[PDB]
């Protein structure tokens, strides 16, 4: 227990760019968000004239088994999301390598107890295979390469982009994606002559 | 009152002269030594 | 644009609405601030305020000292400070989401710390754990004081409503069910438009119950689940991957 | 105790009952849940309550996890679509 | 002795010229201590400011008076550091060679902030200014926590 607690892990995005931090340590302070449990919070700031204060937020324990930082939740070599790093690792050798993630409140604070470094963070830990499935999505990345009525629009493009395109040719759009009458109404009849003379 | 609350000194107390207390007293001449100061708070606080 | 005017006072300080809430029950607790011996099943009420996005928005205390966060009562419609308020009074765009992105991984855009997981029935803040972007628009029948009103321009005012607090997506009203599905593009304009149009109504000024609004429930803004129909499924599998190989290509050149 | 037992696997079947008639009208009510009765009171299908792994030893156990998978999804598969 | 008892002295001569504005003082108290409600935390430290503003500013009367112009004779100013019309040691702070616009003794007092440190009203406002020109940013402390001090350095 805490008579030999281990030091934290913040993220070095977290930590900033100034080479001096003052961080309070709080033996008791709030418990944990995955564990459930007391821990020691930690709460510096940036710069010292920075208006926000960064907090952690998640256990020591919780955050080596995913191999995580405190103040980010993210990925403590890739710098990413869990969901994500999941999805990378199980895209490549093939294992659906997902995290599993414990409700009622008795069992998160069971799990939060053993050492296993749940799913993805058994790679990431170590520097060889985090390194040599880099090596590998570099193959996968080798083998991979005034009112208009709209008509056939695509099936899965959404508002924005045909009103960026549109702010480019240079209001108003409404778009049902299931009929596909894509009825965009500009504010200016002469606006409207003008994205006609562009096209 | 047991339903009324302590009223407040800023506005009940403080703006109302105080009164007379026991103050037995004294003789001029037969208490001259300790007539000007027997009844203060802290009766010679300062007089080195 | 925002830029040039100071941002206005919403309601003053005095016309607040005040604690004490509502006489629901017999007798008022004192440290929870709430009603006992009592019943209570409703509790909800419509919002007397909601913001205007074109006349309120504008410059304040905190946005020349450069803050992260917006404020939550500038998106409710009480926001009392005006051009002192610490949070900024505007609504999020490319530049400010740009700049919360360390943060919202693990916090709201309002600066609220995101739970492990969501809640009985998909409550206020979100969870850590995924990345939602489409809310749950549900209590329309009490947000419009049961004014039947041909679906289509029930979804013609869900657009326009939700048209001015951010990029949309794509927007969904369901015939079946009295609920519509609205997915913006980035996940602060959620956050916010969440927050903003809670407890609202629909009704317009020409809409004959204007002057009646106030009575009902209000309409409920939370999060959407996730989405069983296939051809979402599918859209959402193939998003992920081209997510997956643009991170693909950062990690590549990160070595 | 007795009693009890016998009252709470009736009410059971009318809950189930009522169900059936809703699928068939075509409403689909999910079945409610018992409620807890303290804070940490355990739901049995959110989680596997205490698991325990086996402690792996020196033989491969991959194609037998997937032989296993295969079958216990599409068990639940039939189960959906036929009803045991 | 801020009341007046049977123990108090009666005054010296010069306090019936200068009893009115002081009374000012006294009543405008008696708007600051009144429990107006407000709801937020902000606003509810403004208050506080303010109380803090008027007791600088009557020993800041009490001040120019018997040492800048020397208005008022010793006996009368003894009798007002005694009847508390006046606090000696924010004078006697006022005195000081560094320490002559000074706001308030929470400002100066180095135990009770987190390190060492005062407050960061004492700093003069144009070296908090080039560190916000050389960071780039902007100067971002508007009024201090304590007194709601904004700038009680001594050239500022
Ligand atoms: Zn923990
Ligand atoms: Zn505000
Ligand atoms: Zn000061
Ligand atoms: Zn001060
Ligand atoms: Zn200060």
């Amino acid at each position: 227990d805490e008579i030999n607690e281990p030091p934290p892990n913040i993220c070095e995005q977290c930590l900033g760019d100034e080479a001096n931090i003052r961080m309070t340590k709080i033996p008791q302070g709030s418990e944990c968000k995955i564990c459930t449990l007391p821990f020691t919070l930690y709460h510096f700031k940036t710069s010292k004239r920075s208006n926000n204060i960064i907090k952690t937020l998640i256990c020591v324990r919780c955050a080596t088994q995913r191999n995580i930082c405190q103040c980010c939740m993210l990925d403590s070599r890739w710098h990413i999301p869990i969901q994500l790093r999941d999805h990378l690792i199980s895209l490549v050798n093939e294992e659906n390598v997902m995290t599993e993630e414990a409700k009622n409140d008795m069992m998160k604070r069971f799990l939060s107890l053993k050492n296993v470094k749940l799913g993805g963070a058994q790679i990431t830990s170590d520097p060889s295979e985090a390194d040599n499935i880099v090596d590998k999505l570099k193959n996968i990345l080798l083998r991979a390469t005034k009112s208009f009525f709209l008509y056939n629009i695509d099936a899965s493009i959404p508002e924005w982009k045909i009103t960026d395109t549109v702010s480019q040719l240079l209001l108003s759009l409404i778009v049902n994606h299931k009929a596909k009458c894509g009825g965009l109404r500009f504010q200016s009849s002469e606006l409207g002559e003008r994205f006609v003379s562009k096209i | 009152d047991d339903d009324e609350p302590p009223l407040s000194y800023e506005q009940h107390i403080e703006n109302i002269e105080p009164l007379d207390p026991i103050n037995l007293p004294l003789d001029s001449q037969d208490d001259e030594y300790v007539k000007d100061w027997l009844y203060d708070s802290r009766p010679l606080e300062e007089d080195s | 644009s925002w830029r040039d005017k100071s941002a206005k006072v919403q309601v003053k300080e005095s016309e607040l609405p005040s604690s004490i809430p509502a006489q629901t029950g017999l007798t008022f607790n004192i440290w929870y601030n709430k009603w006992s011996q009592g019943f209570a099943g409703n509790t909800r009420f419509v919002s007397p305020f909601a913001l205007q996005p074109q006349l309120h928005s504008g410059k304040t205390r905190g946005d020349n000292d450069g803050q992260l966060f917006f404020c939550l009562f500038f998106a409710k419609g009480m926001c009392c400070l005006g051009p002192k308020c610490e949070y900024l009074h505007h609504i999020p765009d490319e530049e400010d989401i740009g700049k919360l992105a360390l943060r919202t991984e693990v916090l709201d855009c309002f600066g609220r710390e995101k739970f492990a997981d969501y809640r009985e029935d998909m409550g206020g803040i979100g969870s850590f754990r995924k990345k939602n972007k489409t809310l749950y628009v549900g209590g329309i029948d009490g947000a419009l004081n049961s004014k039947h009103l041909k679906p289509a321009q029930i979804e013609s005012r869900i657009r326009f409503v939700f048209s001015r607090l951010g990029d949309i997506d794509r927007i969904r009203y369901v015939e079946s069910k009295n609920c519509g599905f609205v997915k913006f593009k980035y996940q602060a304009n959620a956050e916010f438009a969440k927050e903003a149009m809670s407890n609202q109504t629909l009704l317009l000024p020409s809409d004959k119950e204007w002057d009646d609004r106030r009575e009902g429930t209000g309409l409920l803004v939370k999060w959407a689940n996730e989405d069983p129909d296939p051809a979402a499924q599918k859209r959402l599998q193939e998003e992920l991957k081209l997510e997956s190989l643009n991170m693909m290509v950062h990690l590549i050149n990160n070595n | 105790k007795i009693r009890e037992r016998m009252l709470e696997e009736s009410k059971r079947i009318a809950e189930l009952q009522k169900r059936r008639e809703l699928k068939q009208a075509g409403i689909n009510v999910a079945i409610k849940k018992p409620k807890k009765k303290y804070g940490t009171d355990i739901d049995y299908n959110e989680d596997i309550v205490y698991e325990q792994a086996p402690m792996p030893g020196i033989y491969d156990t991959s194609t037998e996890d997937r032989q296993i998978k295969k079958k216990f999804e599409q068990f639940e598969r039939k189960v959906n679509r036929k009803g045991l | 002795p801020r009341i007046k008892t049977r123990r108090s002295k009666p005054a010296p001569d010069g306090f019936e010229k200068i009893k009115p504005t002081l009374t000012d003082f006294e009543i405008q108290l008696r708007d600051a201590q009144k429990d107006k409600s407000s709801k937020l935390a902000a606003k509810s430290n403004e208050q506080l400011w303010e109380i803090m503003q008027l007791h600088h500013q009557r020993s800041r009367y009490i001040y120019t008076l018997y040492y800048k112009r020397k208005a008022i004779s010793k006996d009368l100013y003894d009798w007002l550091i005694k009847e508390k019309y006046a606090d000696k040691l924010l004078i006697a702070k006022w005195r000081k060679t560094g320490y002559e616009k000074l706001c308030c003794l929470r400002c100066i007092q180095k135990n009770e902030t987190n390190n060492g440190s005062t407050c960061i009203c004492r700093v003069p406002r144009a070296q908090l200014e080039e560190e916000a020109r050389k960071k780039g940013t902007q100067v971002s402390f508007h009024q201090c926590v304590h007194c709601g001090c904004r700038g009680c350095a001594s050239t500022d």
